[PDB]
């Protein structure tokens, strides 16, 4: 009839709802037991770290009712996965009623005379042979007349006290007994009975049926446990509804429990069904994808306390959504999507947080994404650049790294102060080493490579920030000249001729490698095309013309040199200069 | 990889590739051997058509690229040099064709933007005349030969986007390009290419390639019509080929469909492509690297080859006729032949005779009788009587008696003594020994045989034979069968009206000798055409290639000189090519008595060769020695008043070497963007200056600056 | 002999007249001495001071004479290429072609390639049509017979007299251009990938 109690009960949560009451800590825990239980994956260690949770809710309870029930249930259930009679005869003791047995049991144990409520005591006493200890010093003395009795007694005690396939030969043991008690008023049909209670028969237990778990626990497999029911619900002692969550959770459906709990208030439905998902087997689909929408949905307000360390937040809500079935990601989109269309903020934090979440896991394409559409936020109109350039760095995406890069020089060229002041917080790693050090820690294979892109631009602005005696302005010289040809190489890069052009009046106009490299440069840039040429052109007559802001002399020759009436000529400046160079410095003999 | 054109030059010696990855490589065939040299680059977009030049006006190239830009490359003293670039279209240059030598230096340009200009060459830089074109755009252009002989030293056709073709005439009138007449409605989609045919005749063959069809006009002097084959991919490019009148069509099918022409009407058939047919009859393709030689397939020509020049030798002695027994020889056809147009004459049914006397000899082998009927087959009836007289008993009284007027063997004898039965090569000769004799008649077997063929299978397949005694009844053209039987059977009997046509067959024969690596009977062949200047064109261009490929001695020019051939256009051929390969090279053309004012213009090449005083001695006295034909002669002897100057040394001037600083200045101002004319001509004033006072004579800035500063010190 | 004492006794330092000696100065044969001296010793010096440009005419002659020794430590021929900056860029670059081609007929990289850069640097540096270097059978038979056989077929006959007179009196150089070399560098390069 299990079954029909678990299609009633289908009937039953649909009816209910859904409602986080819970505190910050309660989730917090789940969530933490949970993760612990998933990033684990010998399985004994995690059911101990349940019953720890399991101990943390009783704690929240006392501290302190849906949680109170659910709670139960969780425990039942947990309790029954895990000695089975064994840990059922553990969770006697709580009972699920109007009352109790134990205190009465407790208050029961001393007497001057034996009590009129003391066999019904034995019955619902049968932790058990020391019940029965005391049932073998009851006294007796009661109006009466022995003729024995105790030899009896002490007999039934002490078959009693064997135990408490050796079960079989302790019922053998027990009926051979029977056959000698039976072989030789109230005293003799109570023992009869009581005995008939220990033996483990269906006409006693049933007998004793003040409550229906009471009789079902009376009585390693599942079978024996539907078997149990089967035979309990037959007989007219349980409620109809609570009590069909409990009927459930005995039962094989264990799904519909979980139905139950998630028309509980505690999310922990959700933590039981984790359980229910590496221990045991098998509106909107499953109830995989419900308790993915719920938890999201629920923790999408909720920021909750500080804890002792950072829980930005959406910490916990990834967390479990990566935590399915592999149609995980098809939800991650969504939700971190979700959160990307509420990206647009100034804030490093969320970004960072989320990508350490994303990092997780095995999707790298949408921190991808998301590092490359906070470049797109933090574009902006002319701030935070090495930030923001350093999240263009992040996740790949190199020739937009690039783009930046070079819109960032070219600034520099247009002005060659560009990035200074406190813009050099935008950067602020001063150090190549350090820094890099200190970056790819992380991510070694990305922010080492991406971080060696930064070398160029940072030596030229070192270059241009040192325009020790007369010796290290030629060394200046020799790694301005090194950095454009290296920007140079390039090309077989459209600001680059202007670069040269600058070096090129610094040069000289009336080392030695340096100039044979300036040469080969000038050389790969005659002979470019149509293509490489107009727009480095376009661009040098874009510099001269100073609008956002040593090189006054070079921007007074560049602008005598364009100078009309109504590119070439600098280069022409370049070998007749460079020839000069080579006709002094080159005869250099020792 | 992805090539858009392949260029041969006018040899066939060096390759020019085109690309897209805007790169222009120069490639150097020699068969196989393909060896790479230079590399070109400096275009926008891919460059879609290079096009060489004519020799005679040296190694030039011509570019069209995608950016709508049109490089003219040429090489420098060993060297290529980007000299004139060309910018004046909207869209891109799709194709750029060459003009011809004898119409001067022109380019011809098309590009998709809606005008297609024409760039002369000035005797120093460009000079460009603009034209209107198609509105949606053109795609192709082709120069149209004149009529005219010149090798040392005008109309071109436009294919268009507008689903239509022009044809531009030249224009003195206002210095511009006419419409004469304009062509509706070739195909219904965009024309992809159009081609002209260099091929000199009688009519003018345009080629249209878009609608995956191809239309083909033909341009007498009236309006061209056309045929278009549904070949149904699309067709984009079509190269012309001087080497039989054949026309390549290329599109998107991974091969190149061949056309040639036949006399029926009908052409029958032997992302981008590209091809061009070589004139040294070779067909390119774009795999990259293509060289497929296309010649047309028969019977090797060699013992043809043999006879031919038997003929030749047989027949040019002073300053023509094609004989029948004067050059019969060997060969059986010819004998055949000759006794073919007299009614069984000459002995016909005993030549046959003596065939089937040296055939059935294979047959009568192996044979036990049966041997009778074979022989019986053969002329002789003599062993067919005798093999019957064997057995058969009185069976040989009737085979006597054909020979005088329940078995297989007596129904074959009794259907030959009034089908064929069997099959052999003797089966016509059969046929005609015993259905003729009760009329002696030759015609009337011939047509019973050619009706009892037309009426069975598998009859006298691929024979000469057949040509040759189907011409007999009904004398005219059949199929292809040496081309002198045919024109001897153009003298007497016969085809009529096809004159043209022949002089098309003679020139398709004659570019198929060409094409098998042969000139000398080529040139023969190609000397008897119909026409004055179709033939000295021909002659002369072809004469260009050979002596391309030609020296002094008897063993090569005494055989091209006892063709007939004048000795004015072989030398200047030869020097044509030897143009772009020194200066010792003209020289052939000024003792080739064809130079006039190539000698007069080959000062330009002595220039350089002054790097060597008695030489320029003895070339200034040849110089000299011609005071012929502009004829700026006082000029010109400069360059033998020079060594004067140099051998001279100081004792007063020589009243005319003020005279040779005059010339010589005159020259220095005329020379034009010459660097090389102009440092030679600096240097030998340097070296004048040592000499005489040398007032004039200066040219660069440095070496007159310091060498005046340094003289008046 | 006694020339050794005078360009000993010479002992050139910031003078500004010995250069009066040697315009007034037989034979300047001892110059090409000094001037070995001053090579020998510091060097560039004497590009820092030039009496006139007729007088380093000869200088410069001599020291292209020392550059024909092919004396590798070449030496002279760079200082050679110095002077030639100042005045006649032409020379330097023909200087340092020849220059490319003792070395090419006798480490290979850093040599010509900056030789070549140089050769170009003094190409751009010289305007057009200046790019001028110097860069150190049977058939004339059918010249004379053919000559002879055209004479016969055709105060001039003054000039045809001395023409004949010098025809009595009877009985090496490169052309280096501009995409000459420009392209020889290019082939080089090309033969230098190919390795």
């Amino acid at each position: 009839s299990e079954y029909r109690y678990a299609a009633l009960a289908k009937d039953a949560y649909q009816q209910m709802g859904t409602a986080p009451v819970t505190e910050p800590p309660q989730v917090i825990l789940g969530t933490e037991d949970l993760l612990s239980r998933l990033y684990d994956e010998k399985m004994d260690d995690t059911l101990a770290t349940a019953a720890a949770q399991l101990a943390a809710l009783w704690r929240e309870h006392v501290d302190e009712t849906p949680f109170e029930k659910a709670n139960y249930l969780a425990n039942l259930a947990l309790q029954i996965h895990h000695p089975l009679p064994q840990t059922l005869f553990r969770w006697l003791n709580e009972y699920h009623m109007y009352g109790s047995q134990v205190d009465d049991i407790l208050r029961h144990r001393p007497s001057p005379a034996c009590h009129s409520l003391f066999w019904q005591a034995v019955f619902i006493a049968l932790k058990v042979g020391d019940a029965a200890r005391l049932l073998d010093q009851a006294g007796w003395g009661h109006v009466y007349a022995y003729v024995n009795v105790q030899r009896a007694v002490d007999e039934t005690i002490a078959v009693l006290e064997s135990c408490p396939t050796l079960f079989r030969v302790r019922a053998r043991g027990l009926l051979e007994h029977l056959r000698r008690f039976a072989e030789g008023w109230e005293i003799y049909e109570n023992l009869n009975i009581v005995f008939d209670i220990v033996l483990g028969q269906q006409g006693a237990i049933l007998e004793a049926a003040q409550d229906w778990l009471e009789a079902t626990v009376g009585l390693a497999n599942s079978e024996s446990y539907l078997d149990r029911l089967a035979r309990a619900f037959h007989t007219a002692v349980e409620s109809d509804f609570v009590e069909i969550g409990m009927a459930c959770v005995f039962e094989d459906n264990i799904k519909g429990v979980i139905g139950l709990l998630r028309g509980w208030s505690l999310p922990i439905a959700a933590a039981v069904a984790e359980i229910a998902s590496l221990g045991k087997w098998l509106e909107v689909d499953g109830i995989k994808d419900s308790t993915l929408v719920q938890y999201a949905q629920a923790l999408a307000d909720y920021e909750g306390l500080s804890s002792v360390q950072d829980r930005d937040g959406w910490e916990l809500s990834i967390s479990v959504l990566g935590r399915m079935p592999e149609r995980s990601e098809e939800m991650v989109r969504d939700l971190v999507e979700h959160l990307v269309q509420q990206l647009h903020v100034d804030s490093n934090a969320t970004v960072d947080r989320l990508w350490f979440l994303l990092n997780e896991l095995g999707m790298i394409e949408f921190a991808e994404d998301t590092t490359e559409t906070y470049g797109d936020i933090l574009a902006r109109d002319s701030h935070r650049y090495g930030e923001a350039m350093w999240y263009y760095a992040l996740a790949h995406r190199p020739n937009k790294v690039r783009e930046v890069m070079n819109l960032l020089t070219s600034y520099s060229l247009i002005q060659p102060p560009a990035n200074d002041l406190d813009d050099y917080l935008y950067k602020l790693l001063n150090d190549r080493k350090n820094t890099l050090e200190q970056c790819a820690s992380q991510d070694m294979e990305a922010a080492e490579l991406l971080g060696k892109m930064l070398s160029g631009y940072a030596s030229l602005r070192q270059f241009y920030d040192i325009r020790p005696h007369a010796t290290p302005l030629s060394r200046r010289k020799q790694a301005a000249t090194a950095l454009i040809s290296v920007i140079a190489s390039s090309d077989d890069e459209d600001f680059l001729l202007a670069l040269l052009g600058e070096a090129l009046v610094f040069v000289s106009d009336p080392t030695l490698d340096q100039i044979d490299v300036l040469l080969k440069a000038i050389e790969d840039l005659q002979a470019v095309g149509s293509r490489v040429y107009n727009a480095c052109d376009e661009f040098l007559q874009l510099v001269l013309a100073s609008a956002p802001g040593g090189s006054s002399l070079v921007a007074s020759q560049l602008q005598r040199s364009l100078s009309g009436t109504g590119g070439e000529d600098i280069m022409r400046r370049l070998r007749l200069g460079l020839a000069k160079d080579l006709a002094g410095l080159w005869l250099a003999e020792a | 990889d992805m090539i858009h054109d392949a260029v041969l030059d006018y040899y066939g010696r060096r390759l020019a590739t085109c690309s897209s990855d805007r790169t222009i490589k120069i490639f150097e065939i020699e068969g196989e051997t393909q060896r790479l040299t230079e590399t070109l680059k400096g275009h926008d977009g891919a460059v879609w058509c290079v096009s060489w030049a004519h020799p005679k006006y040296g190694n030039i190239l011509a570019s069209a690229g995608y950016d709508g830009k049109v490089l003219i490359w040429r090489e420098l003293n060993g060297a290529w040099q980007r000299i004139f670039d060309f910018a004046l279209h909207k869209a891109s240059v799709n194709v750029v064709s060459w003009s011809p030598h004898e119409a001067g230096c022109l380019l011809a340009c098309a590009s998709s933007d809606g005008n297609v200009s024409v760039l002369e060459f000035r005797d120093n830089s460009w000079e460009h005349s603009i034209f209107h074109a198609h509105g949606l755009g053109v795609n192709s252009v082709s120069w149209a030969p004149a009529t005219s002989p010149g090798s040392i030293v005008r109309r071109f056709v436009t294919g268009g986007s507008d689903n239509a073709l022009k044809i531009w005439a030249y224009d003195p009138a206002t210095n511009t390009y006419k419409l004469e007449r304009e062509p509706l409605t070739g195909h219904t989609d965009w024309v992809r290419d159009v081609a002209w045919s260099p091929t000199v005749l009688q009519k003018s063959y345009i080629a249209s390639a878009s609608d995956r069809t191809v239309r083909i006009w033909t341009s007498d002097p009236a309006n061209p019509l056309q045929w278009n084959c549904k070949v149904l991919a699309a067709v984009w490019r079509v190269s012309w080929s001087l080497s039989g009148n054949v026309l390549a069509a290329s599109g998107g099918d991974n091969k190149v469909t061949l056309w040639k022409e036949n006399l029926k009407g009908e052409w029958e058939c032997v992302t981008n492509w590209g091809p061009n047919g070589l004139l040294v009859t070779t067909h390119h393709g774009e795999p990259a690297d293509g060289t497929l030689a296309a010649s047309e397939e028969s019977v090797g020509s060699p013992e043809n080859l043999a006879r031919l020049q038997r003929y030749i030798d047989s027949v040019s002695f002073k300053e023509a006729s094609p004989e029948f027994r004067e050059l019969a020889q060997g060969d059986p056809s010819w004998e055949l032949a000759s006794l073919l147009f007299d009614d069984n004459g000459y002995g016909l049914p005993a030549f046959w005779r003596q065939l089937v006397s040296e055939a059935t000899d294979r047959a009568l082998a192996q044979e036990p009788e049966e041997k009778a009927i074979i022989c019986l087959a053969g002329n002789r009836v003599a062993d067919a009587c005798g093999y019957l007289l064997a057995a058969g008993n009185f069976r040989l009284a009737t085979l006597v008696s054909g020979i005088g007027m329940f078995s297989q063997p007596v129904r074959a004898i009794y259907e030959l003594l009034a089908r064929f039965g069997l099959d052999w090569m003797r089966s016509f000769g059969l046929r005609l020994f015993y259905t003729t004799g009760a009329t002696a008649n030759v015609a009337e077997a011939v047509r019973s045989f050619q009706a009892d063929i037309e009426q069975d299978k598998e009859p006298e397949p691929d024979s000469a034979l057949w040509s040759l005694l189907k011409a007999f009844a009904n004398q005219e053209f059949d199929w292809s069968d040496g081309w002198l039987l045919t024109k001897a059977i153009y003298a007497t009997g016969k085809g009529q009206d096809a004159a043209e046509k022949l002089d098309k067959a003679s020139l398709a024969y004659a570019s198929a000798l060409t094409a098998q690596s042969q000139w000398v009977p080529a040139t023969f062949v190609l000397l008897q055409l119909s026409d004055a200047a179709s033939r000295e064109a021909a002659v002369r261009d072809h004469l260009g290639r050979h002596a391309r490929r030609p020296r002094n001695p008897n063993s090569a020019f005494s055989s091209l000189r006892k063709f007939g051939v004048p000795e004015t256009w072989i030398w200047e051929a030869k020097a044509l090519d030897f143009r772009a390969r020194s200066q010792q090279e003209f020289l052939a053309l000024v003792w080739a008595q064809n130079y006039s004012e190539a000698n007069q213009a080959f000062v330009h090449r002595v220039g350089p060769d002054l790097v060597d005083f008695r030489r320029l001695f003895r070339f200034a006295q040849l110089l000299f020695k011609v005071k012929g034909k502009q004829d700026w002669d006082r000029g010109a002897a400069v360059y033998l008043l020079y060594p004067m100057a140099r051998l001279q040394g100081q004792h007063g001037l020589d009243k005319f070497d003020h005279q040779l600083f005059d010339g010589l200045v005159a020259l220095r101002g005329q020379t034009h963007g010459d660097i090389r004319q102009e440092a030679a001509i600096a240097d030998m004033a340097e070296d004048l200056i040592r000499c005489r006072g040398g007032d004039p004579r200066l040219f660069g800035l440095l070496p007159e600056d310091v060498r005046s500063k340094y003289m008046r010190a | 002999m006694l020339s050794r004492l005078f360009t000993a006794a010479t002992s050139i330092s910031h003078f500004e007249e010995a250069h009066s000696a040697l315009l007034s100065m037989m034979q300047k044969s001892y110059l090409r001495r000094l001037v070995e001296k001053m090579c020998e010793t510091g060097q560039s010096s004497e590009l820092i001071t030039l009496p006139f440009s007729g007088l380093q005419t000869k200088v410069d002659d001599i020291l292209v004479e020392k550059c024909r020794a092919t004396r590798v430590p070449y030496h002279q021929i760079l200082y050679a290429w110095r002077i030639n900056h100042n005045d006649y860029r032409g020379g330097a670059a023909i200087l340092l072609d020849r220059l490319q081609k003792l070395r090419r007929a006798g480490a290979l990289d850093t040599q010509v390639t900056r030789q070549y850069l140089l050769l170009i640097n003094a190409l751009s540096c010289v305007p057009p049509q200046e790019a001028y270097i110097l860069e150190d059978d049977d058939l004339e038979a059918d010249i004379d017979e053919l000559e002879k056989k055209l004479d016969v077929e055709g105060e001039d006959a003054a000039l045809i007299e001395k023409m004949k007179r010098f025809s009595t009196r009877n009985g090496a150089r490169r052309l280096l251009m501009l995409a000459d070399l420009r392209k020889q560098y290019q082939q080089e390069l090309d033969r230098i990938v190919a390795i």
